[PDB]
């Protein structure tokens, strides 16, 4: 399969170091690319860095521009990532992911299990003002999402991703583009987005539909994340 | 063997001529009219006969 | 000054 | 003052013309013959003529910089002036041919189709070249070098001694000057004036309506005509204009003030006359598709 | 400069794929290949089996630090006028005819000897205009039958004209002469016309010598003196 | 004998078939079409070209959405192209180094490719693993591959090499229906837009159409001098055009089955490789062995402007489904994309 | 001793005409069909031909300089550029010939034994480094060159002076050192390399074709004839000028009283004249012999 | 004649 595991963890005082490694398990590690994201205890997500295939272009975040380091090894199908010094705002879990880019590519399919690490005790912003809605099962209710800048481009495509995260598990790719729906999802859902203010609608509220949703953009080079919108079952 | 075999190919070759000849045939003039009607009807949508403005062609610009 | 056609082919000319 | 500033203009325009003409010549010659057309037949001639026109400038820049004492012997200024003048003639005649072809290939064939094929366009360009070359025989036979008054400054000039006869001297001198200036200026000036006027009239009458999409095309097309006429004008009034004023001052017997002004301003006009080869490549390359599509339509 | 993230990722992948394919072509450049037109189902199985130690079958080896590959196009049972042109980059064609195959009725027409259609096939593939720079190697394989077959059966039956006495040397030379005289374009190609045997493994060395000779003359006529 | 009387029956039957063929004709097709004026004189310049291979190219076919292009190379490489961006999707290595035909499934999931190995190989394109992997090895027939096309996701039709043509299945490797009526090797086949009929052309100067469901002869046509090297269908299911190795063109109609205009030229002596129609059925783009792409008229026999920008001989040509581009491949490594 | 001075400009004009016409024709033909040929032996022939043209172009000013008895009404920088271009051309031609000889030897001696070497030799990098080395050897004549008028006879001359660098007692040593350093790199190693590689090539082709062939005899005889004629004309062209200049600068210490050094002063111009045989014969010999050039012309 | 080393770069020489 595409099972992925992460090694490294524990506790260390600020200024310490720890080595982070992930082992690929037979899913064409040669052609794919790696990623890393931040997840504070009960907060949103935040992009860490990037790795391209062939050790070519590499991008770093702003907060860890002179801080984080990453490297990739084609043999042994493993990834390498090193910590130099820890600050007080680096206590978060990881959820590395994979993606490939081509014509019909669908980025961000698989999701790992993540690992915690405790130390001690411009951007087009997403708002997602909506927080919690008392929706009851058996009906249709949608959630809106609008941006700060017009994402439309002359190529003829839009750039917005949707995710669903059951509590205590890893998210999964719902739709990568408007009117485009990823494999592994039933046909209950739809895109329903236009202009520079989009939403997502469901047909019927099924039991396994409880969770949280997030908004993505893929226009500018540094990607930022949306807020958290928890759905209550009542 | 060979003498008996050849009769099978002979009969299977001659049998198909029966429904070869049992097909209705229309006059050539009506067919010519049909093709000319089709071409005159579909001449407007062809993007190779009449050139289109460069704003329409996606490849160049 | 009274110079007879001095810059006719001297100054920077192509006449 | 002028003797120091002018070499800067000459060297700058030399660099600009050389670079631009070389680039356009290489980008048009690299293309295969089947992609070439009569428009390329004209533009290759224009580019090579302008390269030859612009190459010979430093030989004069050094002469100006060194207090006007020519160090390069006799034959060098001979060749320099011959090539410069033949290149200017080739420029004017190639522009004439391009204007004629552009005017013809849009409206003439529907009116009447009586013209020579584009295969003979190379022959027409060669004919223009050879007539331009033979138009400049008296100018070489009037480059008898020598020294002026006994100061060390030397610069090759013309000595009116080949005529050897007084009555023939002034008559042929004035006749050559006037015939050269008129055939080289008034005929091209008027013919392009008429062709541009016809183009302006037809583009004014073609888009009297207000359709949604064509106004931008009309604007960009009418910018081309005005930029063409203004560039042609700003590159062609100076030389022949100061020419006419200089000849007029002769018979007018006006006091020396206007003659001093003419002889002090002639360096500037002969400096600015190089804008033709300075800006021809860009103005051709950026408008070539517009010319081609309008001529075809 | 208008490319987005996906666009530059795509162009980078395109560049990587291009460099991989260029390296693969470089790897696959310097290997010679040969064609084995059997023109008879007698000795092809042999000639392929001593070299080793459905449709087209491929056999591969390495000998004195130079790679080889063999392609067999014997059993296809189709008209050759349509698929032969697919074989243009072959350096040389190995042709084989059995020795004792003469004095046989061919079991089909019972009038023409195997020599006849073998000669027509060789002539036809020799004057195939797609082949101008190709060389031909002839391998007479089953030699051990000829010495005893000749005394009981002379070659006079197989030929209208005379063939001289009955000795091995003259018969070998005479067979050689009708094998050689079939060519018309002698100016560009050449022949080796070996008499192989069933042991001593000198055939591989002969093939090495022939192929290096072809390489040498090819480069020479390509560049410079020739 | 009994054979002689059967041959007499066959020739007599051919006699009244020819009598009916002659009686059905009333006038030449070009006789009436003379009223209309010609379109004019057309030409196109090269728009973009690609540099991707190292040897001769034999097979090249469009995608299903007029945006994807795939071609087969002499070396065991299979490439996936992109139209506008001129990038490349995938380069699939092959097992059999010799191939002569490639096909693209309309659903965007499968690509077919085969050659002299007497086998057909089908590969899946998009997989959850992450790499292109071969699916199965559909084979069994005694002859070499000449043409392979797709009907839908779960039937496939292959053109044989010996004398036959058959319809297959993908889930099961067994062949369902087998067709044996020809008198020699077959070259290529074309599918009708209705996906119920298909015409395949053998090398005995004859061609005929078949039935997808019923499965036996309907009509037979003859009237050529040598083998037919190209076949194509009209945009509407009423007629089809046949080529020949003697550089002559030939057009067939179905119901009238009568003799039609022969697009022949006196100065052309050398033959043709491939042919296809464009939208509206007005132009007949043709490929020749004299490094030329002559353009003719569907309703007039007049010669029109040509395209010639390839140094070495061209093999195949095809147009998109929307009429926005046409591509031709030649034996050099170059591949061209016109308007 | 007088007329020959007036007759040398005629032969300079003749060699001008012949060499210029031939090299212009060969450049035209090669550049018309350069894109399709893609032959491994095109960059070197192009380099040789362009060097030959640049060598031949700047003759007539020197010829008329000889005519008008050493006045030089042609400025100061022009003879400088002429000299620099000529030395560039000579070093370029010598190194191009030796490089093509090395390439042929590498391509012929071992077919597949060591075939992986052609990547670094068959490319344009060899030609580029050839041009670089030619320039590095050619700037000295530019940087050690300063004209003037001498003898107070109203006759200016483009002449060379070492007073800028060489001291009052090191002039002859410096000039002889520069001349010897030029001549050694110009003649010693390239002739030896071409000789040995050609000898090995001939030995291999003779031993390989020692077997009697009905059709191979005349082919092998052409092979031997062409290799030997190339070698012999190469030696004949580059031998005498080198030997005469070196023996003059060496035996200047030997002090031949009158006869020998007067003879060298008399014969040096004819050695310079015979140095033009290289230009006169390289294009025809290296083009008309190649059948592709013949078919392209026809 | 006692001519001092002019012809080394005088006649048409390229030394």
């Amino acid at each position: 399969d595409v099972q992925l595991v992460e090694s490294g963890g524990g506790l260390v005082q600020p200024g310490g170091s720890r080595k982070l490694s992930c082992s690929a398990s037979g899913f064409a590690f040669s052609s794919f690319g790696m990623h890393w994201v931040r997840q504070a205890p009960e907060k949103g997500l935040e992009w860490v860095a990037y790795i391209s295939s062939g050790s070519g272009t590499i991008y770093y975040a702003d907060t860890v521009k002179g801080r984080f380091t990453i490297s990739r090894d084609d043999p042994k199908n493993t990834l390498f990532l090193q910590m130099t010094s820890l600050r007080s705002e680096d206590t978060a879990m990881y959820y590395c992911v994979r993606s490939i880019y081509y014509y019909g590519s669908s980025p961000f399919d698989f999701w790992g299990q993540g690992t915690t690490l405790t130390v001690s005790s411009s951007d087009i912003v997403m708002t997602q003002a909506t927080s919690s809605v008392p929706v009851t099962p058996g009906e249709s209710v949608s959630i809106s999402c609008r941006s700060s800048k017009s994402l439309l481009h002359s190529n003829g495509n839009t750039y917005l991703y949707w995710f669903l995260q059951r509590p205590g598990q890893s998210p999964q790719l719902l739709i990568y583009r408007m009117s485009n729906l990823a494999s592994g999802v039933p046909d209950r859902f739809s895109g329903s987005g236009s202009g520079t203010a989009f939403t997502l609608t469901i047909s019927r509220l099924e039991a396994e539909d409880v969770g949280v949703y997030y908004c993505m953009q893929h226009l500018e080079y540094p990607l930022t994340f949306g807020a958290g919108t928890k759905l209550e079952l009542k | 063997s060979n003498n008996t075999a050849s009769i099978a190919q002979a009969r299977k070759l001659v049998e198909q001529l029966k429904m070869e000849a049992n097909i209705d045939r229309i006059k050539v003039s009506k067919a010519a009219a049909d093709l000319m009607a089709y071409c005159e009807a579909h001449a407007k949508e062809d993007p190779l006969l009449t050139p289109v403005p460069a704003s329409e062609n996606p490849f160049r610009e | 000054l009274q110079r007879r056609c001095m810059p006719l082919h001297s100054r920077v000319p192509f006449p | 003052s002028s003797g120091a500033l002018i070499p800067a203009i000459y060297m700058l325009v030399f660099l600009l013309g050389t670079t631009g003409n070389g680039l356009v010549l290489w980008t048009v010659f690299r293309s295969s013959r089947e992609k070439r057309r009569s428009a390329d037949i004209f533009i290759a001639s224009l580019a090579v003529a302008d390269l030859t026109f612009v190459v010979t400038l430093p030989l004069w820049a050094t002469y100006t910089y060194r207090d006007y004492d020519w160090p390069f012997g006799t034959f060098f200024c001979k060749l320099s002036s011959y090539l410069i003048f033949v290149n200017m003639y080739a420029s004017v005649f190639c522009l004439t041919g391009l204007s004629f072809d552009r005017y013809l290939a849009i409206v003439r064939p529907v009116a009447n189709a009586r013209l020579r094929l584009r295969v003979s366009g190379a022959v027409a360009t060669a004919v223009l070249w050879v007539l331009a070359a033979l138009l400049a025989m008296p100018v070489m036979v009037l480059r008898t070098t020598g020294d002026l008054e006994n100061t060390t400054k030397v610069q090759c000039y013309m000595d009116y001694s080949m005529v050897a006869t007084v009555s023939s001297e002034w008559a042929w001198e004035v006749g050559l000057g006037v015939s050269s200036t008129t055939v080289g200026f008034v005929v091209p000036f008027t013919i392009m004036l008429t062709c541009y006027f016809f183009i302006a009239q037809t583009i004014a009458g073609h888009f009297r309506k207000e359709r949604i999409e064509g106004l931008r095309k009309r604007r960009r097309l009418l910018s081309i005509i005005v930029v063409l006429v203004v560039t042609f004008a700003l590159c062609w009034m100076p030389y022949h204009l100061v020419k006419t004023l200089y000849m007029l001052g002769s018979l007018l017997h006006w006091p020396c003030d206007f003659d001093l002004f003419l002889m002090n301003i002639f360096p500037y006009c002969t400096c600015i006359s190089y804008v033709n080869s300075c800006l021809n490549p860009f103005l051709y390359a950026f408008f070539d598709p517009r010319f081609r599509q309008a001529c075809t339509s | 400069c208008t490319l987005s993230a996906e666009d530059k990722a795509a162009v980078e992948r395109s560049k990587m794929i291009d460099r991989n394919l260029r390296e693969d072509g470089e790897k696959a450049a310097r290997e010679v290949k040969l064609l084995l037109l059997g023109a008879g189902e007698s000795g092809k199985s042999t000639i392929v089996k001593q070299m080793k130690i459905t449709g087209i079958v491929e056999t591969h080896f390495t000998f004195k630090d130079l790679h080889f590959k063999m392609f067999d196009v014997g059993g296809q049972r189709s008209e050759r006028k349509k698929w032969i042109h697919c074989f243009e980059g072959v350096t040389a064609i190995i042709f084989c005819v059995a020795l004792s195959d003469y004095d046989l009725v061919l079991a089909e027409d019972e009038e023409m000897n195997r020599m006849h259609e073998s000669m027509k096939l060789f002539d036809s593939i020799c004057n195939n205009k797609w082949f101008t720079d190709t060389s031909i190697i002839l391998f007479l394989n089953k030699k051990d039958l000829f010495e005893e077959k000749i005394k009981k059966s002379p070659l006079t039956i197989c030929y209208p004209e005379y063939a001289g006495s009955n000795t091995y040397e003259e018969a070998a030379a005479y067979i050689q002469c009708q094998f050689e005289d079939l060519n018309k374009r002698k100016d560009t190609k050449e022949i080796y016309t070996h008499f192989t045997c069933a042991t001593d493994t000198k055939n591989v060395q002969f093939v090495f010598d022939a192929v290096t000779d072809v390489i040498i003359k090819n480069n020479l006529k390509d560049c410079g003196l020739f | 004998s009994e054979l002689d009387q059967l041959r007499q029956e066959a020739e007599q039957l051919k006699n009244q078939i020819r009598d009916a063929r002659k009686a059905c004709a009333d006038a030449t097709l070009s006789q009436i079409t003379n009223n209309i004026d010609p379109v004019g004189r057309i030409q196109m310049r090269t728009r973009r070209t690609l540099r991707g291979h190292l040897a001769k190219i034999y097979a090249m076919h469009w995608g299903t959405d007029s945006r994807l292009l795939v071609s087969a190379s002499q070396d065991g490489k299979l490439i996936i192209w992109d139209s506008y961006t001129t990038n490349k999707v995938h380069a699939i290595p092959l097992r059999s180094s010799w191939v002569m035909t490639c096909a693209y499934a309309p659903s965007g999931n499968y690509v077919a490719c085969g050659g002299l190995d007497n086998i057909c190989s089908i590969y899946n394109l998009k997989t959850r693993e992450g790499n292109v992997r071969v699916s199965r090895e559909l084979a069994g027939h005694t002859g070499y591959l000449s043409c392979c096309r797709f009907l839908d996701d779960n039937q496939i039709v292959t053109s044989s090499g010996d004398t036959t043509c058959a319809l297959w299945d993908i889930e099961t490797g067994q062949q369902t229906t087998t067709f044996t009526g020809h008198t020699g090797d077959v070259m290529s086949l074309s599918l009708a837009p209705d996906t119920r009929l298909f015409v395949s052309g053998a090398c005995d100067a004859s061609a005929k159409l078949w039935d997808v469901r019923e499965g036996m002869c309907r009509q037979t046509f003859t009237g050529h001098e040598s083998d037919i090297n190209a076949i194509c269908f009209f945009p509407n299911g009423n007629a089809f055009a046949t080529g020949s190795d003697d550089a002559t063109c030939r057009l067939f109609d179905l119901r009238a089955d009568q003799e039609l205009m022969t697009y022949s030229h006196d100065n052309i002596i050398c033959g043709i490789t491939s042919v296809s129609f464009s939208k509206s059925g007005r132009l007949l783009l043709a490929g020749y062995d004299d490094f030329n792409c002559n353009v003719w008229d569907a309703l007039k026999a007049d010669r029109a402007g040509v395209l010639a920008g390839h140094d070495n001989r061209v093999s195949c040509l095809g147009v998109t489904d929307d009429g926005m581009a046409v591509a031709t491949g030649s034996w050099d490594s170059f591949l061209k994309i016109w308007n």
